[PDB]
């Protein structure tokens, strides 16, 4: 695989696909 | 944290996946 620059919306559909019917955690920085 | 290295630098689908539930 490849590295990745993912902002936004991206990285969601990045976490989405690697996780697949596992689920994730979106936590950014507050 | 991945959201703001992922978008101020460069992140692997491998530190991706330390997300996963």
């Amino acid at each position: 695989f490849v590295n990745q620059h993912l902002c936004g919306s991206h990285l969601v559909e990045a976490l989405y696909l690697v996780c697949g019917e596992r689920g994730f955690f979106y936590t950014p920085k507050t | 944290g991945i959201v703001e290295q992922c978008c101020t630098s460069i992140c692997s689908l491998y530190q991706l996946e330390n997300y996963c539930n």
